[PDB]
């Protein structure tokens, strides 16, 4: 049942000696490594206490022990007893365990003004001071151990992890803690959380690490659950072939404890834990080591501990002689520091007490009888003393220790080593083990997508078409002037095409003009030389000579019209695109003009057309000429000559391939307009051939003026289905340039042919041909 | 010491002040008779009548560990834990019903309160397992504010004790207040331990803000007194209600009957139970010795004393016997309770009639939240007429009954309190009880300011008066915005984010149908004398002039462009730089030969428009909706050149002709042809005037787009005919008649 011991005063204590259990034993397995190995220490801690001339002066401390089991039921019913004691008086108690083990117990003592310390849980709850008026750890809270293992992981520079924690507030609030430190850092996302039932089946381990793998970008596991719920665990790592794949992590919950490691030591290597920052005992490691078994008086439980520290009986019945310290029986308790230190601080709180409530008595004083447990409180808040092994005892008025503890590595070969130790910052030194990280870095143009929203975590996703890369995250569109780097790093130039001269199609105009110039200067000499011979005279010198200036004209723009793009090659290629078609034509109707009047005037009159004399028809053809100079300024005025880049032509699929054009920028407007007008004068050509129809032979041009007319308004008119047939072509450029030099060049051509060529044929080779016809 | 410990089959513990407080000189003061030992007698009548109840619990006698509370914490939690050694109704006084809540829960014991009302036994994360047989005074918020709504009343100062409770129901009121849209004009506290001086600076606080003249209060009878005499020193002229601390408490309205009037209160409606007062009056506990604490009862009820055995000679009874109704919820907390453990029976022990193994180990929340809560019935004993549909909500907060009061005026008597109506989940008045608001008593006192103005009118922001602010209208372009302004819309008239243009388009049409049959006679004429007399390239220019009105009115609808409003202006030169120029050489040959003459007259046509040609394709204003932030609803605008001086050249070009040669009107006297050189005179000056009269439209309309386009567009149809007809009536004439 319990241990009673005698003495002036009384203190509680509570320990698990058992574990939990079944239903008819909640009550399993001693649990030796936090139970009785801390209970000798404390009752060691309690003779000395009495032994300790200078504190509670001539009292005997006596005490009272209870074992929690660990299903905290158990601990209250008990506390029964030890409450119908409380209201053979206990001043107060060391509480302690676990989180259902203390937070039952802080909220049934507190009721009846009884203050609690506790050597154990950490958990945040209890820093509530509302609903544990009456409490204290010895402890810093999973507020700093959770921060602190949030700072490990950075540390790490992890990124990505997984968390596993057991039931009861110890496990879900701690493991709620660093996933709540680890999102307000942000350098953190968690894989996932798995809570595992106090009472879980077995293999659901094994299906933890299934779950546990799935999130690959983790390569570690974090722990706030028992030891045995660790066991399952590693033992499921063993199983599932785990072992070395992963990193393991442990709060307070587990760490020096061997029983963790035993058995599975490859599992788990490295592996980083936090303990409060402890010292070994000396006088206890000493006294514990050479104690006789069976000489430990008031300790129930002691025969027990030869029976499990020893394997045998106090069957095997083994010598009580044998020492702990001569066996695997033996060895330094990881806490002892703080089950002895708690109770020397409500000693000394109680020291202090006497020193302010009795402060003229040593041995009993009455008032401490029915002592006010808040008197009590002051003391356990206000003294401040170096506890054992020299560790400083402060905690705050939450009664939460100073954050202040060290940080282990499970080295293999195998023993925790310290890496370091943690005070809101991180000290560590280092052991080769996995990474823990979410998403990969990205290529240069792989503009990162998030992962949802998780800060960690993205899709690296390759820039495109014209996107060239801005930021990590971000790439942004190119301008006109450039093509994307492959990398998308930058952009550059698209390729600028020319329109060649001497390309494949070019080439046929740039030669047929060049024919054309040739052919018509062989004319133009023949007339030159004959200019006062009769037989050029008579169709009118001066008309012939404006219509050969214009049929040279005619070829000399085409040749122009693929010259290579500048300023002076605009402007020179829209004023004659306009006079390389007009010239012609406007000298075409004034002559034939003067021919349909002649033939008409002389069926009323014998009197010549008024008019009709050459110091009147030459000016005829050059007004005409002008009208369409006048035009083409509006032109020029409204939209002016410009050497240009059209980059928009060709912005293909693939940006390599991207090309831009260096072009006159001649809309497709005037393109049209400068022609139009000419193509009204070759309108009007063409109808006063009609109403030549009815003239005879006796006007040595009427026939082979309708029949150059017949041709050529067909050479011409042809020009605008294909213009505008292959205005959607890549190939426009050259296709829609040279439909528009050859039927220029063939206009010209039709009218040497029919006018000039046959002539200066007789005018050269046959002189006695050289008659007025 | 004593507990009445009862025989049963489950024991139900409890906790009552059976005594007083000793303060420090003894734990325990006398007993409490109405608060203790009247309480323990009816739950113990109760008990006894549950036991003996055919249909509740018939298998579970119900035993019992009644614990003293000694009016003190500690008592309560030395004696509560004696249940839970032992294997709870209680609660009177609070500090009582919380400390034990503590316990209990721990060791999973379910407690119904029976007096206990405290809010702050809500909070289950601390007290989970419990019910209150009667809701804390927090309640009265909803009925409060409810009456608020009633009177339509509204805006209101209110007050609360230095309560804790006066804070719980002050915060309750303004949540309460605040989800029926009621505003608090002003608030505080009031201390019991504070000068008179200061209760009356309460009473003036309110009397400061007159926003409305009326209050509300939340307090104990102790304050609602120094309150009230504040209130009636102070001739202080409001109306107001209270919390039932100081719900009827005819005590509190002695000193100040006259003001007390204007006032409504609530009480928790009392349904004693009559049953228990005639158990209680012929109770004789000296035979019926199972209540230990009557010895001390009997000695003090009634003067005597049992030392002599002289109470002996004096049965209770001979001392007259009266109850609170609060009798009700301690028979209410058992019956309830009970009615629980049946239920869990129901559920535990489905097909026994006697108390099952299932029920011998502590439950827990199988009772509290299972069957404590779950309760729903009319409490046993409770007056036939009326209903309290006993039970509690997830919180155990025990649903009830209260009486909504006013106290009257009366001039032939003592005034006195009136039931108006009641409160139950929700608020029944009826108003011909109420002395400042029955129809005769005129209105009540202002308790509002002003509407939900969230509209075309939206609130003002008057500093201070909020929940009276004024209310003001926006402007008329606007939309919703705040409760106070609103958004500028797009363009348009408050968007809450061409009739006669048959006139033009007719005309128009005429006029090129009439124009061109004209043409077709003088053409038809071109080798008749008529013709060859005339300028007959500028006879069809000017012809053409009219069939160009028709074109161009045409232009003048277009969507609006510069490319279309450019020939509009230059339109209003056109007409008549050939409907009047062709007179030039008309008058001319009759005032370089005639064929020249005309081409000089065409050359001086196109000259002076296309200067202004020039002047107006160089216009860089252009068409859109610059419209008026007056109007808003205008859609669709010609060019923005509204009144320019530029149009003035376009008169220019009809008058360089039209009056500045009028010389040439002595034309009317050449011997040629006369029907025509009379015209020909006549008509130059008289198309000059018509031009003239038309001209005008150019400003004169310009305040109108669709009225000057519509009006353009006839004149410059009409103008044109009218003026063709004046010199064709000659010319028509010799063609169509000769
Ligand atoms: N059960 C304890 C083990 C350390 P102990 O030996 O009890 O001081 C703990 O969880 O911290």
């Amino acid at each position: 049942n319990s241990i009673r011991i005698d003495g002036d005063i009384t203190l509680g204590g509570l320990f698990p000696v058992h574990g939990r259990g079944s239903e008819g034993k909640p009550c399993g397995e001693l649990k030796k490594e936090k139970g009785i190995h801390r209970l000798e220490a404390m009752l060691f801690a309690l003779d000395r206490i009495n032994n300790d001339p200078d504190l509670l002066p001539n009292i005997t401390l006596g005490a009272r022990i209870l074992d929690t089991c660990s299903r905290d039921t158990h601990a209250l019913e008990q506390s029964l007893t030890f409450v119908q004691a409380l209201i053979e008086r206990v001043v107060g108690v060391i509480g302690a365990s676990g989180s259902s083990v203390s937070i039952m117990v802080a909220n049934i003592l507190r009721l009846f003004k009884i203050p609690q310390i506790s050597y154990a849980s950490t958990a945040p709850d209890l820093s509530d001071n509302s609903r544990y008026d009456f409490f204290s750890r010895v402890v810093p809270s999973d507020t700093y151990q959770a921060q602190a293992m949030v700072d490990i992981v950075r540390a790490l520079k992890w990124n990505y992890v997984s968390t596993v924690a057991s039931e009861g507030s110890y496990g879900e609030s701690g493991v709620e803690a660093f996933i709540q430190k680890s999102r307000e850092d942000g350098g953190v996302c968690i894989a996932q959380s798995v809570k595992i039932p106090r009472e879980p089946k077995a293999g659901e381990f094994d299906k933890i690490i299934r779950r546990l793998l799935e999130t690959s970008n983790a390569r570690a596991v974090i722990i706030f659950a028992n030891e045995d719920d660790i066991r399952r665990v590693l033992e499921a790592a063993r199983r599932a072939n785990q072992t070395g794949h992963f990193f393991w992590m442990g709060s307070d919950s587990w760490g020096s404890k061997i029983a963790p490691v035993l058995h599975l030591e490859e599992v788990a290597e490295g592996a980083v834990t936090i303990l409060p920052k402890r010292m070994s005992v000396r006088g206890f490691d000493r006294y514990f080591s050479s104690r006789t078994l069976d000489n430990n008086r008031r300790n129930i439980w002691f025969a027990e501990f030869w029976e499990d520290n020893f394997h045998c009986k106090l069957v095997k019945k083994c010598t009580n002689r044998e020492r702990i310290g001569q066996d695997s029986a033996y060895e330094q308790e990881g806490k002892v520091q703080f089950v002895i230190d708690a109770v020397y601080a409500m000693g000394h709180a109680l020291h202090a007490m006497h020193r302010d409530l009795c402060p003229g008595r040593v041995g009993l004083c009455p008032r401490m009888d029915p002592v006010d447990g808040t008197q009590l409180l002051k003391y356990i808040r206000n003294v401040n003393f170096s506890g054992i092994a020299g560790n400083p005892v402060t905690f705050n008025e939450n009664g939460d220790a100073p954050g202040r503890y060290d940080i282990y590595q499970y080295q293999l070969r195998a023993e925790y080593k310290v890496i370091g130790s943690w005070t809101d910052h991180l000290h560590l030194r280092i052991q080769q083990l996995p990474r823990s990280i979410c998403s990969l870095p990205c290529q240069p143009g792989e503009r990162k997508k998030t992962v949802k929203g998780m800060p960690c975590c993205w899709h690296c996703e390759p820039c495109t078409g014209y996107q060239y890369q801005v930021d990590r995250y971000t790439c942004k569109t190119c301008p006109y002037d450039m093509r994307p780097t492959e990398n998308r790093t930058g952009c550059r130039p698209i390729p600028i095409i020319k329109l060649e001269w001497g390309s494949p199609w070019a080439v046929l105009p740039l030669f047929l003009a060049v024919v054309g110039i040739a052919a018509t200067l062989f004319v133009v000499i023949t007339f030159v030389r004959y200019n006062d011979t009769p037989i050029v005279k008579a169709s009118g010198r001066e008309l012939s000579y404006v219509l050969l200036a214009g049929i040279f004209l005619c070829y000399a723009t085409t040749f122009l019209m693929i010259a290579e793009p500048d300023l002076g090659t605009c402007s020179l290629r829209r004023i004659f695109l306009g006079l390389g078609m007009s010239i012609s034509y406007a000298a075409l109707l004034t002559k034939t003009n003067r021919i349909y009047r002649i033939f008409e005037q002389g069926k009323r009159s014998v009197s010549a057309p008024r008019f009709i004399s050459p110091a009147s028809q030459l000016a005829i053809t050059f007004s005409l000429i002008s009208l369409q100079l006048l035009g083409i300024c509006v032109w020029f005025v409204v939209d002016p000559s410009h050497s240009v880049v059209d980059f928009q032509d060709q912005r293909t699929l693939d940006p390599r391939f991207a090309r831009g054009v260096l072009k006159c920028d001649i809309s497709d407007l005037s393109l049209i307009c400068l022609l139009g007008y000419s193509m009204l004068l070759m309108v009007t050509c063409t109808v006063y051939a009609i109403k030549t129809r009815g003239v005879p032979e006796t006007f040595n041009e009427a026939k082979p003026i309708g029949f150059t007319m017949y041709t050529t308004c067909i050479v011409w008119l042809a020009f605008i289905p294909i213009f505008f047939g292959t205005s959607q072509s890549a190939d426009k450029l050259y296709i829609q340039t040279t439909t528009l030099t050859v039927s220029v060049s063939l206009s010209a051509s039709v009218s040497l042919g029919m006018l000039y060529m046959p002539k200066v044929y007789i005018i050269l080779f046959h002189p006695e041909q050289n008659v007025p016809k | 010491k004593k507990v009445l410990t009862l025989e049963g089959d489950l024991v139900l513990g409890g906790l009552f002040p059976v005594h007083q407080k000793g303060g420090p000189a003894e734990d325990c003061g006398p007993v409490n008779e109405h608060r203790g030992i009247q309480r323990l007698e009816a739950m113990l009548f109760a008990l006894d009548r549950i036991n003996r109840d055919p249909h509740l619990l018939p298998g579970v006698r119900l035993g019992a560990h009644i614990l003293d509370s000694c009016s003190k914490d500690t008592h309560a939690l030395e004696q509560a834990l004696d249940f839970v050694r032992a294997s709870v109704i209680g609660g009177s006084y609070s500090d009582v019903s919380i400390q034990v809540a503590n316990l209990l829960r721990l060791f999973q014991i379910p407690q119904i309160s029976y007096a206990s009302t405290s809010a702050k036994l809500s909070d289950k994360s601390r007290y989970d397992y419990f019910a209150r047989t009667v809701p804390p005074d927090f309640f009265q918020a909803k009925a409060m504010a409810e009456i608020l709504r009633f009177f339509n009343w509204t805006y209101v100062s209110t007050v609360a004790s230095e309560g804790d409770y006066g804070e719980t129901g002050i915060e309750a009121f303004e949540l309460e207040a605040r989800a029926r849209n009621i505003c608090v004009a002003t608030s505080e506290k009031v201390g019991r331990a504070m000068s008179r001086a200061a209760f009356e600076g309460v009473v003036r606080a309110l009397l400061q803000k007159p926003s409305a003249r009326v209050a509300v209060l939340f307090t104990r009878s102790e304050d609602a007194r120094e309150l009230l005499a504040a209130s009636q020193r102070l001739n202080a002229s409001f109306t107001w209600v209270a919390s039932d601390g100081w719900g009827a408490l005819e005590s509190v309205v002695a000193g100040s009957e006259g003001a007390a009037e204007g006032a409504i209160t609530i009480e928790l409606a009392s349904y004693p139970i009559s049953d228990f007062a005639s158990y209680f009056q012929s109770l004789d506990p000296w035979n019926n010795s199972r209540n230990p604490w009557f010895r001390e009862f009997w000695e003090q009820r009634f003067r005597c004393s049992f030392r002599q055995r002289d109470c002996a000679a004096h049965s209770l009874r001979a001392v007259p016997f009266e109850q609170e109704s609060k009798i009700m919820f301690v028979v209410n907390a058992v019956y309830a309770m009970a009615h629980a453990l049946h239920n869990m029976h129901r559920a535990l022990c489905p097909n026994t009639t006697r108390l099952c193994d299932a029920m011998r180990p502590v439950n827990g929340r199988r009772l509290y939240k299972d069957f404590v809560l779950n309760v729903k019935f009319d409490a046993p004993f409770r007056p036939a007429d009326t209903h309290n549909e006993v039970r509690f909500d997830r919180f155990g907060d025990g649903i009830g009954r209260y009486n909504i009061f006013t106290y009257l005026r009366a001039g032939s008597g003592r005034y006195r309190y009136q039931k108006v109506g009641y409160w139950a989940e929700g608020l029944t008045l009826d108003t011909s009880l109420i002395p400042w608001a029955s129809p005769s008593a005129g209105p009540l006192p202002a308790s509002r300011c002003s509407e939900p103005c969230l509209q075309n009118e939206v609130k003002s922001v008057q500093p201070g008066e909020v929940c009276c602010w004024l209310c003001i209208p926006c402007q008329p372009y606007e939309y919703r915005l705040d409760e106070f302004t609103c958004a500028d819309c797009g363009l348009g008239y408050w968007p809450n984010a061409d009739a006669w243009a048959v006139g033009p388009v007719t005309i128009a049409c005429l006029g090129a149908l009439a124009t061109l049959f004209v043409l077709g006679v003088f053409v038809r004429h071109n080798a008749t004398p008529v013709v060859k007399a005339s300028g007959r390239e500028l006879c069809y220019i000017l012809l053409g002039g009219v069939f160009l009105c028709y074109c161009m009115t045409f232009i003048f609808i277009a969507k609006p462009s510069t490319a279309v409003c450019t020939l509009r202006r230059l339109g209003l030169g056109t007409a008549f730089s050939v409907c009047y120029s062709a007179l030039l050489t008309k008058t001319n040959r009759i005032a370089i030969s005639p064929a020249s003459q005309v081409a000089i007259c065409l050359a001086l046509i196109s000259g002076q428009l296309l200067i202004v040609v020039a002047w107006l394709v160089v216009e860089a204003p252009g068409t859109g909706k610059e419209t008026a932030p007056e109007r808003r609803e205008v859609v669709t605008l010609r060019c923005n050149h509204r009144d320019a001086s530029m149009l003035g050249s376009l008169a220019y070009n009809v008058l360089l002709i039209a009056l500045c040669t009028l010389y040439a009107f002595k034309t009317r006297k050449c011997p040629e042809n006369f029907n025509e050189a009379k015209f020909i005179g006549f008509t130059m000056y008289t198309t000059c005037i018509i031009w003239l009269a038309f001209l005008p439209i150019f400003y004169v309309t310009s305040s109108d787009y669709r009225v000057q386009t519509t009006t353009m567009c006839v004149s410059v149809s009409l103008s044109g005919s009218v003026v063709l007809g004046c010199l064709f009536a000659p010319k028509l004439h010799i063609i169509l008649f000769q």
